[PDB]
């Protein structure tokens, strides 16, 4: 029913600057998630953000990554400064949910984008 | 009915404490994870006990909240009444807010550390909660009764947010008593600065 | 913090055989693990969440359970279409990780 | 009116007799009217849940009917009225009874006696609850009989004075 | 004294009978004394404006006479005394009646009944006002008759007990 | 129980009769029990020191017996209970009487009358103090006689009603 | 007089609430633009509703007011009682003072913006005013009664200043009730910080 | 005994207000220089009137006192109740503390300048003291009664410290009344900021 | 009955520095007003001050004019820095009153000084 | 903010004739205008305040009225002594202005 | 029963740095006092300290002397910077008490150390 | 602040004679003075405190009194062992001083 979609480019230096445009359904009810998959590797989490711009990040990227939200366009853009050879990965933007009520609780990412490939050549 | 003394029927009334919404706030409980306070037939507050958080920082910008006046006055009054009723609230790092645009979301961190060493934060927050949602709160917290001073739950956060009116009541009849109970005795158990 | 480990990095059965993929946590898991199926060239798809919920479009072939530190993904008959890569997902308040990934292979 | 309501209104008498609870005030009920003797008793009671609620309901009736608030609930009206409408001792009392595991009033249902003839009724008393449910009559049948004895005593005293006057 | 005043004084009896209001306490009047029965009634009343004022006046009499404040009014005395002198419900009640457009008490004039013989009197009740003026007797002649009936009833009860004793 | 205690307990009746003060509650005394009539009187009194203390003592009995506080005194229980246990007017009244140099109650000793036959007793009244010591009976012998007259009157009224019923 | 029941004369008392000045503050009203509070037979406060201002800035230097102690204690107590009784006083830019030399002048800005959007500043200030000068305040504000929550006047400023004793009462009898009415319920409708 | 009316013995009760220690604080007086508040059978506070001081500076680090939580909660509650009950406490330089390690020592400076010019600091502090130790305080201050507003002593300092339980009562019977008397009317005579 | 009087000088540069000494009647009941009249022009307002030193100024002079009061001598002095060719005017010191009560209200200047002539030659 | 305009910059009648000087505001006037009379070499004198009040020493020859945005000064007979310059004065909270000034002239 | 004892050295320049070790009885019930006696002079007070590290000093030494306490070793050390020819004195460490109750009150120093001799040669 | 002065800087009696050493304050003394005995080569010893208290180990030979600004140390018989140096001590809140010191001498 819903489909998330972003944009990006190959980026040899500077900042990664990826963007994700959210579909029109329930922007404020979910945790916006950015993940990464370098060739030869499994999935990595980059960070997450909600509509109040409350965020959390993978500590290894704390000094380089800042995730922003702009609710007036249901669009949140990934940001990764000092992009390098180790960041040559496919990036994905996904919608997540955490049922923190009673017990058992749960978490998942349901609607996924198609994947943006970024290299630094 | 039961004919007490052979002449008195035992009869009952139940009060429709819904018609009171025009003048005073009414609270009720949905399951155990959701408690509501309505301030009329349009809006109100949701109080939830959750194991997730919305706000991942330590700021509550009350000064800006009042420099601007984008918030509903009744809803802010209720948040204040709840907050100021928390006894011995010495730890302020436990409270975070997002008063931006007039929107209200307030979080209280109930995490321990040490639980057995009760009476720090979660106790005072949960005791206040039991009065605001009184009568529908008895299944929300564990270890109901037992003590008065070591009130605890399985949940790590109490989150209060602004919402829309919907009936929202399934576990308890709407009642003005919770709010009224915290209206009085507003300034008690306050530490010096 | 906590981590996940998936021991059966490579698992090989013919299609039609039943198989499982285990996943272990370093600490009792806060919450329950989710499983994802991934294909070589697409995007990850939610397969199971909360250890045992199959969501919607996922066929009955996929099930699972777990508690504590020990979780498992069960594929009842390994349809040829399912021989790809699986991942464990775990979320703590504002933090989340993934397992290493395990792969299924068809042998003859 | 004759009950000297500690309310914003001075005329709480809609019809001769006690204060009446109408169709919109009661759940799954129509009109239930109490006599004036029973209602008048609350004029001097400082420990009664039923009339604590009558004060809020009557306050609301007047607050809606006479003054108008253009938007929101204008909550300040209740915030400044309650100390004069509610006997706080009762809320605190029932809250304490709850925390200490004994039956307490949560202001929902009330039990009253209604005589098979004349129609004389007593003031409703709160139907107490414990462990998520209402108590059965067995647990307080003693209180119901004391109230019945009190009604009988009052009727006899009334007859005595009619004989004297 | 026999009225067990909830005051700083223990002897409020200047002369046998009720509390008296002297020349300096009343406007354009000399001395008006009430009997002890009427004053004693306020010992248990939680809804009466007249005796709320008697408590402030008697408090002031004693505060001036016994303790001395070298300068200023030393306002702390009233700030800590009022919760025990004044029934706040009454101030809030009359304020609410005012905001809602119905007659209310502004604690100025009080109406009482005085019997043409024996000199028995009732407790003064507040003369209510509305729209900047005092109400005419027509508007509350019903309340005056209820008070007259109450005085008659009490006299008859007194005679009854004298006959029994 | 029959005294409708404005307490956290609903059953204040340990034995038929009034509330009893046991060996650990009284100084240099064993068990002293009052009848139910005298105790019931406090149900409607808003100016009495003795029953203000009965409420604290009974509250403490229940607070200790039913709920348990793992460490410290968990002082919040009293901080939120007092407004429903204590008539603050009494503390402020006695404090004011002290600052103004007249006899006042410091809640220590109480005087009561005990009939030589039947065993009927009155409610204890606070034994007032001044200038560091207890007052002698001479200074309040008048109050003791009024209380004795009240006990006599009540017994006669009881006999009257027994004759009528 | 009227001989109720043929035997009861209807008689009246009026209390001389002037003799009370030695122990408690008394308030009264002169016309509609002047309201007074006396604290004895020497000094007191004037409360005026005006369309001019004295203070043209936004400072109220309370800290300095208390570092020095040149002010009358009763008069400061009354100013505090008035101020702290204003509900929902979220806008502090509306209050300015000149506590220099022990002199007291306090201004409250009642200006709108938006009037129809009531409940901001003027309402809370004027509601407090109606209690402090209760019984002589009914002609000072427009639209008396009607609502409880949209109290407004034609005047832009409420100014409270220290003055000398003079009889000063022409529209209402002196009464202790206004002050006493705001003595209790001192801490109500207070927003968090 | 005295046989009132020839039939009534005059008898007495004295209440053992010691058994109340499990639920509510009890205070009593030793001579005139020592007043105690117990919070159970383990610990409590000592209140002394002295002509020496322990703390020779002007700091009371309440913020740090609450950032850390090393103090007994009941004892802090009592200190707050005492402090917040001091009327017109405009001079804060008069209060100093040492909340380091969880230990509590609080000093109030009662020094004049000007005594005849009463109502500054010592009066409010001593009036609060007379309620906290009420009934055993009458010999601690000079000029008992006389006025209500010029309460003075020969002592320059009021010092409140944490101690251990010992019987500690020789001049007055233990009583819950002092603490309870200051429990209510917590927020009165408060100057604006 | 009352007469206000000031002092000044011709002042080619620096600051205007005019002074006005108030008569002995009701210093604190009035708004002290400074006005100006350049040759060929009508009357201009400079600014006003009361006894609490609360002031208001003509915005065109905001950067140059500061009006002070010293109640201990019932004397308030005009101040105008960077005095120039455009300030060559007759200056007046006057007592004003504003009846901000009920309706209609009003304002006027009643007691006037005689006028101080200042040029910048 | 608000301003004042006086249209009749120059007005000429012989002494003994009746005349008026109008004054208009850009906005309904907050308060009422005052009028001043000025002589060539003296100081301004308050003539009228509050639109219609003549103060004290001012002769009955001078009167006036106004409301809203439209005010007027009336001189009943123009005594030769009155042929000088008139000004409008308007005060808002902490701000005040003056009109341009109008002049009377004697003609033959 | 009790005996206080310190340590020190001859100190030509820098800082005096004297130390006093307290006996095991009632550290927190007394005012710790440092005094001095230069040859040819009477006794001088240097300063005093309690267990909350609340101190007072002889004003003439305000710029040079700081007295510290360390309760975890019942040891308080005198400190006097810029030590000179005028500080060539015998130093003593003593326990003091002040009975500030009722009247008469009193003060004394009871347990004394033996005396440390410090010169600046 | 306050100071102490001891007038009898040198006092000489034979052993066995009674003698006193006076001490005067500049202001009524806050508290009471203490006296110390000092020996040429030891440490000061508390002799008397609170004007009249002899403490413990001090012999009955030493006594004293005082009030206001005037205090005195009395040695009842001057034992040869007591012929050394005496000092006055005065403490105010957080401040204290000493007198100049007086000396006893044996003459022949
Ligand atoms: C003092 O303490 C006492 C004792 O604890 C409290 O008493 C309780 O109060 C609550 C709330 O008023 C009562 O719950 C209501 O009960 C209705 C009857 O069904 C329920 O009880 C039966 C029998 O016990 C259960 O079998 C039902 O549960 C099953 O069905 C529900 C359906 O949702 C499921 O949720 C359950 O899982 C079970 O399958 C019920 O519990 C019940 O109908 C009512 O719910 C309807 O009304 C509410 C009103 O807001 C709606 O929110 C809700 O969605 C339902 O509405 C439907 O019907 C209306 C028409 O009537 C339509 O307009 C709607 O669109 C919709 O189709 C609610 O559950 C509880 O029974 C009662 N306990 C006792 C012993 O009496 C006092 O409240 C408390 N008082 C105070 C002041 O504190
Ligand atoms: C309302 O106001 C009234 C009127 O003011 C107050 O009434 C007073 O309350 C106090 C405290 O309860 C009473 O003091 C107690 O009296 C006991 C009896 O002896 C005392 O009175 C006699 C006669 O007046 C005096 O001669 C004694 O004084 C002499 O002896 C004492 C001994 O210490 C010396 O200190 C004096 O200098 C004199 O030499 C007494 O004043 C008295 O025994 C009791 O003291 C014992 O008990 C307390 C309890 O904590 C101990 O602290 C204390 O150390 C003593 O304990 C010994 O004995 C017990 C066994 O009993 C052992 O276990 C201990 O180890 C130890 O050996 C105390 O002094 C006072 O008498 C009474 N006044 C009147 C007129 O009745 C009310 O309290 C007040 N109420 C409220 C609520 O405010
Ligand atoms: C929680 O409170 C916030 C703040 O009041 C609510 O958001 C606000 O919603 C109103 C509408 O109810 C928005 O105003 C209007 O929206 C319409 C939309 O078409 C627009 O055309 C109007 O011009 C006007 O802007 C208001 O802007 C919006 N403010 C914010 C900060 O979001 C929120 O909806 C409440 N939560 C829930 C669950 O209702
Ligand atoms: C409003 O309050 C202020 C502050 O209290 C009042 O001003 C003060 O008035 C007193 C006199 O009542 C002045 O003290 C004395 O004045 C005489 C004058 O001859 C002088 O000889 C004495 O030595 C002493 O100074 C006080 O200084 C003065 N303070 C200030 C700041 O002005 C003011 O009068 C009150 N308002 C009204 C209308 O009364
Ligand atoms: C006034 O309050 C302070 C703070 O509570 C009291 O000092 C504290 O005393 C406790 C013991 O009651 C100390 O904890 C334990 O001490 C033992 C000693 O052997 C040690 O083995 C344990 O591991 C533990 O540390 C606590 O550290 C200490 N804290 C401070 C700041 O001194 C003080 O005693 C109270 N005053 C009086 C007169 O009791």
């Amino acid at each position: 029913q819903l489909q998330e979609s972003g944009a990006g480019l190959l980026k040899p230096s500077e900042t990664l600057s990826l963007s994700c445009t959210v579909d029109g359904e329930s922007f404020n009810g979910f945790f916006w998630t950015w993940i990464r998959q370098p060739p030869g590797k499994g999935l990595e989490w980059i960070g997450e953000i909600n509509h109040l711009a409350s965020t959390g990040y993978n500590p290894s990227l704390k000094s380089r990554v800042t995730i922003s939200v702009d609710t007036s366009k249901n669009q949140f853009s990934l940001k990764l400064t000092s992009v390098t050879a180790a960041d040559t990965a496919v990036y994905y933007c996904a919608r997540g949910y955490s049922y923190g009520f009673a017990w058992p609780n749960y978490h998942y990412l349901d609607v996924w984008g198609k994947g943006t490939t970024v290299t630094v050549s | 009915t039961s004919l007490y003394k052979g002449v008195y029927e035992l009869q009952t009334l139940e009060l429709n404490m819904e018609t009171l919404n025009m003048t005073m706030p009414l609270s009720c409980t949905k399951n155990n994870s959701h408690h509501y306070i309505m301030v009329g037939n349009e809006t109100g507050l949701e109080l939830t006990l959750t194991n997730t958080s919305i706000i991942n920082h330590k700021f509550c910008n009350l000064s800006d909240a009042h420099k601007k006046n984008l918030y509903d006055h009744a809803l802010m009054s209720i948040i204040s009444t709840f907050h100021l009723s928390i006894p011995n609230f010495n730890q302020y790092e436990a409270m975070s807010c997002d008063f931006n645009g007039g929107k209200i979301s307030v979080q209280y961190n109930l995490s321990h550390s040490a639980a057995n060493h009760c009476g720090t934060v979660a106790n005072g927050v949960l005791q206040t909660f039991m009065r605001m949602a009184w009568g529908g709160s008895y299944i929300a917290l564990d270890s109901g009764c037992g003590n008065w001073d070591c009130i605890m739950t399985s949940y790590q956060y109490l989150i209060i947010q602004n919402t829309t009116w919907e009936d929202h009541c399934q576990f308890s009849r709407p009642s003005p008593i919770g709010y009224l109970g915290l209206l009085s005795q507003r300034t008690r158990d306050i530490y010096i600065s | 913090e906590t981590t996940l480990t998936q021991s059966p990095a490579t698992l090989s059965l013919s299609p039609g055989e039943r198989a499982t993929l285990s996943c272990r946590a370093s600490q009792s898991v806060s919450s329950y693990l989710a499983w994802y199926q991934h294909k070589p060239g697409q995007a990850p798809r939610l397969l199971i969440y909360g250890a045992s919920k199959r969501a919607t479009g996922i066929p009955s072939r996929f099930s699972g359970s777990g508690s504590g530190t020990d979780f498992s993904l069960t594929i009842s008959s390994l349809e040829p279409e399912d021989f790809a890569v699986y991942y464990c997902q775990h979320r703590s308040d504002w933090r989340t990780t993934f397992g290493q990934g395990t792969r299924l292979e068809i042998k003859k | 009116g004759t009950f000297t309501w500690t309310l914003s209104d001075s005329e709480g008498k809609d019809t001769p007799g006690g204060y009446c609870l109408t169709r919109w005030m009661l759940i799954e009920a129509e009109l239930k009217c109490f006599g004036n003797t029973a209602v008048a008793k609350c004029n001097e009671k400082h420990d009664e849940e039923f009339c604590d609620m009558l004060r809020l309901f009557d306050f609301n009736k007047q607050a809606i009917q006479r003054l108008k608030a253009p938007a929101q609930m204008s909550i300040q009206l209740i915030n400044k009225a309650v100390n004069a409408l509610i006997n706080d001792q009762l809320i605190m009392k029932n809250h304490l009874r709850d925390i200490m595991c004994i039956p307490y009033c949560n202001y929902s249902k009330y039990w009253y006696l209604n005589h098979t003839t004349t129609g004389r009724t007593s003031l409703p008393k709160c139907w107490l609850v414990s462990n998520g449910s209402y108590l059965n009559e067995t647990h307080f049948s003693d209180d119901i009989e004391q109230q019945a004895d009190n009604m009988i005593t009052e009727m006899l005293q009334k007859e005595y004075m009619e004989r004297q006057g």
